């Protein structure tokens, strides 16, 4: 039987907060250092210069993958 | 006469178009002849 009616309450209160990270927050990416390239050599068959700025070269790098190429002040 | 015979390369991830038919060559008369110079951004500015 029902002797009542009523409005019922209710505790909501979020007080506290767990939030977690998902996994891929994490993950690795690939970074690099970048500088203005001031001149590029590609040699495979046939060698080819390309020249973007002409300054004495405080860096060089070397890189033999598919194609030997010399990124130049990179 | 035996003649040579290369095989084309596709552009790659590291290997972009460009840099192919600038660097490679499929006709080996070409082979060994010497470098050939471009311009960038600046010294572009200077020859051009």
């Amino acid at each position: 039987m029902f002797l009542i009616h009523f409005v019922h309450y209710k505790t909501i209160l979020q007080k506290y907060t767990f939030k977690f990270k998902h996994i891929f927050l994490s993950i690795d990416k690939y970074n690099s250092l970048f500088f203005n390239i001031s001149g590029i050599l590609i040699w495979l068959n046939i060698i080819h210069i390309n020249i973007i700025l002409i300054k004495y070269s405080f860096f060089i790098l070397i890189n033999n993958f598919e194609y030997l190429i010399i990124l130049i002040s990179t | 006469a035996k003649r040579r015979v290369i095989v084309p390369i596709h552009p790659t991830p590291n290997f972009p178009a460009h840099f192919i038919k600038s660097a490679f060559t499929t006709d080996p008369l070409k082979e060994k002849q010497k470098a050939r110079f471009s311009s960038g951004g600046e010294a572009m500015r200077e020859v051009q």
